[PDB]
């Protein structure tokens, strides 16, 4: 659901 | 601030299937909303401007309607490299906002992975820590374990896992399992072995080396 | 055509300010306004704010205290600047173009800037190989370990090896230093032939460093 900036896509 | 819906938060179809993406808006904004793709490690890419019109070098399958309070975008047949996330945006009322965004994972036949293990190198070992790695690759679906074992004994909290997002032409996952010990350790033992658990595997995989051959 | 490049990734002490250029080419910064977009894990994506063809500017509320935009037409370049950050600005920062000169269709994007608010200090990775020793198919890579902030890029043989290869994101370890692998997997028969190297680039350290991967 979260936006992770290691892959710059949606993660949980 | 104008709140933007978008449902589900994650999709999961099968190739040339249909799908639809839902945006819901908090209040009525006409048809003042726009639809962006992002890859991995990309920045968003334009694909519907204004609820339905089309842009320029977007393919076909991708279309929007709706107006008011209720979007959607629509993939007619979609395709492996579709694998992104997708969001919307409002600007009708100042200052424009986007969605949270809707993610999108296709289905496919399921792979078992191929493992292969890397001794720490003699480079690293200079500097009192022994990385040792164990790959997992092109497999489906995500979920896998690794078990780390040392001289037989179970290895538990001394390792880390990081996973790739999907291929965007096969629809695989690829895994890499790293084990970090100190110099010390890792020279007072022999065999280094990483078995790995998967559904594509009838039985768990084990890779081993011997530490200097 | 059309394109839009921003300064490298960077650390940025808490409190402090945040300063990215955007250089843009294909079109001219007197016709087009240029948009500020930041993406962050807690709020998404978040317009901050924008400066028009002739200079003046609009800040999304609760930024129009700390943010400044200024630009240079003649050197085609906007200049970001956003005063005392916390934790929670750690984001990725867009500058965009929209299709028409006065619209919010953002159908240009800069390729991002990776943002770390931070007290910790600036560190270059060790680049340690991943020696190849099943069916004609051997596998290879670089260990990147040990840097900070995030990002590093890593590409094989100067770009001119794509095929096989897999970046893994990067993995806090708990020194609070970042790790990763990058594999690719080749014919094994290449391997006396061929030569693989992992260009690895950290920006924020300015260590660049090329990894020859051998069998043992």
């Amino acid at each position: 659901g979260q936006f992770d900036l290691s892959t710059r896509r949606l993660k949980g | 601030d104008i709140l933007l819906t978008q449902s589900p938060v994650i999709l999961s179809v099968s190739p040339g299937e249909r799908v639809s993406f839902s945006c819901r808006a908090s209040q009525s904004i006409g048809t003042n909303i726009h639809w962006y793709q992002q890859r991995t490690n990309g920045s968003p890419r334009l694909l519907i401007k204004y609820a339905s019109e089309s842009i320029s070098g977007i393919p076909s399958r991708f279309s929007g309607s709706g107006s008011g309070t209720d979007f959607t975008l629509s993939i007619n047949s979609v395709e492996s490299e579709d694998i992104a996330d997708y969001y919307c945006q409002q600007n009708n009322n100042w200052p424009t906002t986007f969605g949270a965004g809707t993610k999108l994972e296709l289905k496919r036949t399921v792979a078992a992975p191929s493992v292969f293990i890397f001794p720490p190198s003699d480079e690293q070992l200079k500097s009192g820590t022994a990385s040792v790695v164990c790959l997992l690759n092109n497999f489906y679906p995500r979920e896998a374990k690794v078990q780390w074992k040392v001289d037989n004994a179970l290895q538990s909290g001394n390792s880390q896992e990081s996973v790739t997002e999907q291929d965007s032409k096969d629809s695989t996952y690829s895994l890499s399992s790293t084990l970090t010990l100190s110099k010390a350790d890792y020279e007072k033992h022999k065999v280094y072995a990483c078995e790995v658990t998967h559904q594509g595997l009838s039985s768990p995989v084990t890779k081993s080396f011997n530490r200097g051959a | 055509q059309v394109q839009l490049k921003q300064s490298g990734p960077g650390l940025v002490q808490p409190s402090q300010s945040l300063s990215i250029t955007c250089t843009v080419s294909g079109f001219s910064l007197t016709n087009y306004g240029v948009h500020w977009v930041r993406q962050s894990p807690g709020k998404g994506l978040e317009w901050l704010g924008v400066i028009w063809s002739g200079g003046n500017t609009d800040y999304n509320t609760p930024f129009t205290s700390r943010l400044s935009i200024n630009k240079d037409n003649s050197k085609s370049q906007v200049f970001f600047k956003m005063n005392s950050l916390q934790s929670n600005d750690t984001a990725i920062y867009y500058c965009a173009r929209a299709l028409t000169y006065y619209d919010y269709e953002f159908a240009y994007w800069g390729q991002g800037t990776l943002v770390t608010v931070s007290a910790a200090s600036t560190k270059g990775p060790s680049v340690f190989p991943l020696a190849p020793s099943s069916g004609g198919t051997a596998a290879l890579g670089c260990l990147v370990k040990d840097y900070f902030p995030e990002p590093v890029t890593v590409s094989w043989n100067s770009g001119a090896l794509t095929s096989g290869v897999h970046t893994f994101p990067a993995v806090l370890q708990s020194s609070g230093l970042y790790s990763l692998s990058s594999v690719v997997t080749v014919p094994s028969s290449s391997l006396g032939t061929q030569t693989y190297i992992c260009n690895v680039n950290h920006k924020p350290s300015n260590t660049k460093v090329d990894k020859r991967v051998e069998p043992k």
